């Protein structure tokens, strides 16, 4: 038995992409995924809407643009044996410090820390616990890249192991890579 | 090269 655990965020529209790429909706049929997790800056309703599609149990925290104010600015969910904490991540500077997300780790006191802001996909284990970035889902532009790659992550959770799996747009066609993560 | 992985979404090359 296993848990789907779709990971995503940094959509940014309407403002500054119009839809998730065709060949991401065509992959994320609705009953196939348990859990979304979402980093934020939807950046309104419609997206959350579309989510609302694809799986039972929805979580989102707030993004520095999104329209609902009311998202969490952090939230600690728990699938299987896993405790995963979820921030938007530009309260942190430097963007993505390391020795900040690690201090986040401990005081959430989660076993996978994921974060967003920077759309830049990570997904590495430091420390023995796991970090993950998703990147944006639609590719959408930042201030400080030169080039975003349309990214989500899904997990896939199986008792003590989860194995993580990227899915990036490259040219017009999907490639990934593939992670795993036990709890020591 | 032609380095293909099975996911639960479906079998895709690799990134890299």
């Amino acid at each position: 038995d296993r848990m789907l655990v779709l990971v995503l965020g940094d959509l940014h529209i309407p403002h500054r992409c119009n839809s998730l790429p065709a060949k991401f909706k065509k992959l994320l049929v609705p009953g196939k995924i348990q859990h979304i997790l979402c980093t934020g800056n939807l950046c309104t309703k419609e997206s959350y809407d579309y989510l609302k599609t694809l799986a039972g149990d929805v979580h989102i925290v707030r993004g520095d643009f999104d329209e609902n104010l009311n998202y969490p600015e952090q939230k600690v969910v728990t699938v299987g044996q896993f405790k995963i904490g979820l921030i938007h991540g530009h309260q942190v500077i430097p963007w993505g410090d390391m020795a900040s997300l690690a201090l986040l780790q401990r005081q959430f006191d989660v076993d996978i820390l994921i974060s967003g802001h920077t759309h830049k996909f990570e997904a590495f284990e430091h420390e023995n616990k796991f970090y993950i970035n998703p990147g944006s889902a639609t590719g959408a532009y930042n201030a400080l890249e030169t080039n975003i790659i349309p990214s989500f992550v899904l997990m896939d959770i199986q008792a003590s192991t989860v194995v993580t799996y990227v899915y990036q747009l490259i040219g017009d066609d999907v490639k990934v890579e593939r992670i795993e993560y036990k709890k020591p | 090269x032609t380095t293909i992985y099975w996911t639960p979404l479906g079998t895709f090359p690799r990134i890299r």
